């Protein structure tokens, strides 16, 4: 990306997840001018952002895959996948860190 | 009454190590008011197996109920055992609520459940053992108990 | 502030009632009743059960329907198994809906919804509507699923080019079919489709429903209707009614055929020919010249009487406690402008007011 950066003058980088800033400069090596984020101004919240540490059990949940195959986990995130599939009234998009975990975990799923 | 029964609770915690319990203290503070107790007798200092009894029952007069918690998460010296719940079963609500005043915070309480006869104290038992996933050990006043324990 | 709170909140409700346009509403109506029973109404989100609940409004909504409507006619269709089950033909006589309410109350609900299913079977039962009578269909949808043998799409198009409107009641959240149904139908409105968030406003939503839906304006079907006034008879012996085929002492008399009838308003067993008395057309009088909302006179001003003009009752002595009638200018207590606008349908300032 250095021919780019030298070629060109203006450039803007925008993306709505690009956090933190101040690590492209970092990564790539190129100056900016303004580097900011901007806070929607809406009137009710309309997205409900939330993070789920344990299963209805108290049981701590990850996805390390180390312990992939594990009953417990497994069981965890597949009840929290059926709650949600009982209560989403159109679509419900469901993202697992890499493909074999999604084969292993979906697989003990099935069984 | 109620603000009279107030307690600095987690100043003061107990520990096991290779069978010596350590009364183990999260700030240097409370060396002053233990070390210097008329009955005993980062930082801990040694005390009697048996003579557990004594301390515990005068933590409850110096304002200091001690705490029995256990990091079983980030216990590694004892030997793991790997037990979980079949497929099978099926907790009752009753039994998920007295399991999370347990393990609420996530480390192992040590107290009292109390349900009522035939509520399934058994299958309560069975599940915080599961889930520790540490040897175990269970006493019961019987032997006939003892043997329905294991079916 | 506390007091000062709940004036601004009337206030704010009567925004929404200070905007009352002479809209040309159609009287004449036909409503179908989807209910669902299906195993998501098994819930307990409303005490006892969402379909022990639903019944019941259900019923009281029957009662109050053909009170302010008399001269329409409905259906009920109950949605099982993934089937739709016609439990009430599209008729004026409100008995029969109660009964077939009541009896649906004993059976456990199972099974998926359909809507196509049910908007099919309400497509059919609407089919032999007159062009005069605006068809409707009120469905009390309470899953967040829907499971159809065919293509929804095709029939939501079917429904617009039949004239058909569509009123969704959910129960959980928005459904993206639903709020396309009740869209694509209502000339894009987006009006139509209402979610409660407790038991009270569910018993709102339906009492909303029983008001006539106001028409557009490139939907024009107007018409003469053939209507007929009939007279009672006081027989001393019982005689055959014509409807029933059983002994009744009394009944109305067809001015078309003399054929009697045993309750109004029906359309005749033998001429086709819609019976109906003169109190039935008085009932939606007020849906065609409703009275003009009252405005809050500010204090500023001086005061007429200290006394109520209707109730005679003395207003309490910072906010005015009075309520005034542009067309007659004659103030009016709290308590008279709720029963003057919901009860009652004409103004006694006005109509004592000479001319
Ligand atoms: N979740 C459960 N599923 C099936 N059976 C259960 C369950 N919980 C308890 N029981 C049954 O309840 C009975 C009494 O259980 P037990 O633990 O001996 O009761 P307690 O010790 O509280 O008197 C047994 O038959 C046991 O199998
Ligand atoms: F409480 Be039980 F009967 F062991
Ligand atoms: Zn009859
Ligand atoms: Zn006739
Ligand atoms: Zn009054
Ligand atoms: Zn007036």
């Amino acid at each position: 990306i250095k021919p780019v950066f030298e070629r060109f003058s203006s450039v803007i980088i925008t993306s709505g997840t690009i956090s933190p800033l101040d690590m492209y400069p970092r990564m790539l090596n190129f100056k900016t001018v303004l580097q900011k984020s901007y806070a929607m101004t809406l009137a009710k919240k309309s997205f409900l952002p939330m993070i789920i540490t344990k299963g209805s059990d108290q049981v701590a949940i990850s996805s390390r895959f180390e312990i992939r195959n594990d009953p417990s986990i497994v069981r965890n995130y597949g009840s929290m996948l059926v709650e949600f599939a009982k209560i989403t009234p159109d679509g419900m998009v469901v993202f697992f860190p890499s493909y074999l975990y999604m084969e292993s975990i979906v697989s003990m799923w099935q069984t | 009454f109620i603000k009279g029964a107030t307690i600095s609770y987690g100043k003061v915690k107990l520990v096991i190590k290779h069978n010596r319990y350590f009364v183990e203290t999260t700030q240097a503070d409370i060396l002053q008011m233990l070390l210097n107790d008329s009955v005993i007798g980062v930082h801990s200092f040694e005390i009697a197996n048996e003579s557990v009894e004594v301390v515990k029952k005068r933590c409850q007069e110096i304002d200091y109920p001690v705490l029995e918690e256990y990091d079983f998460r980030n216990d590694h010296r004892n030997p793991d055992l790997d037990i979980d719940l079949k497929p099978s079963t099926q907790i009752r609500p009753y039994q998920e609520k007295s399991l999370s005043k347990m393990f609420g915070n996530g480390r192992a309480r040590s107290g009292i459940i109390v349900l009522p006869c035939g509520a399934g104290k058994t299958l309560v038992g069975i599940t915080a053992a599961c889930t520790i996933k540490k040897s175990v050990i269970v006493l019961c006043t019987s032997s006939v108990s003892v043997m329905q324990w294991r079916q | 502030a506390s007091l000062v709170a709940s004036i601004v909140e009337a206030r704010k409700k009567r925004t929404a009632k200070k905007n009352i346009t002479p809209y040309q509403r159609g009287i004449i109506r036909s409503l179908i009743l989807t209910l669902d029973c299906s195993e998501a109404m098994l819930e307990k989100d409303l005490r006892p059960n969402r379909h022990a609940m639903i019944i019941q409004y259900a019923i009281d909504f029957v009662h109050e329907f053909f009170d302010q409507n008399p001269i329409s006619q409905m259906g009920i269709i109950i949605m099982r198994n993934g089937l739709a089950q016609l439990v009430s033909q599209v008729s004026g006589n409100p008995q029969d809906h109660i009964d077939a309410l009541k009896s649906i109350r004993k059976q456990e609900p199972k099974g998926n919804p359909s809507l196509q299913n049910a908007l099919e079977m309400a497509r059919g039962l609407l089919l032999p509507v007159p062009a005069h009578c605006t068809r409707e269909v009120l469905i009390v949808f309470g899953s967040l699923s829907t499971t159809d043998p065919g293509d929804i799409h095709q029939t939501i198009d079917s429904l617009v080019s039949e004239k058909i409107r569509v009123k969704v009641l959910g129960l959980s959240a928005q459904v993206a079919i639903c709020k396309e149904l009740c869209k694509a139908t209502n000339y894009g409105d987006e009006s139509f489709y209402k979610i409660l968030l407790d038991e009270t406003h569910l018993k709102e939503l339906f009492n909303e429903a029983v008001t006539p839906l106001p028409v557009n304006k490139i939907n024009k079907g107007f018409t003469l209707v053939k209507m007929g006034f009939p007279t009672r008879i006081f027989e001393d012996t019982p005689t055959f009614c014509s409807c029933h085929s059983k002994l009744v002492y009394g009944g109305y008399f067809c001015p078309n055929c003399h054929s009697k009838v045993c309750s109004l308003p029906t359309v005749c067993p033998c001429c086709d020919l819609m019976l109906i008395l003169s109190t039935h057309l008085a009932r939606s009088y007020h849906h065609l010249m409703p009275l003009k909302t009252f405005a809050e006179v500010p204090t500023t001003e001086k005061f007429r009487s200290e006394d109520c003009f209707s109730c005679q009752s003395r207003f309490p002595i910072l906010t005015s406690s009075r309520y005034r009638c542009e067309d007659c200018k004659q103030e009016f207590c709290v308590d008279c402008d709720v029963f003057i606008h919901e009860i009652l349908h004409n103004c006694p300032g006005c109509e004592s007011k000479p001319v």
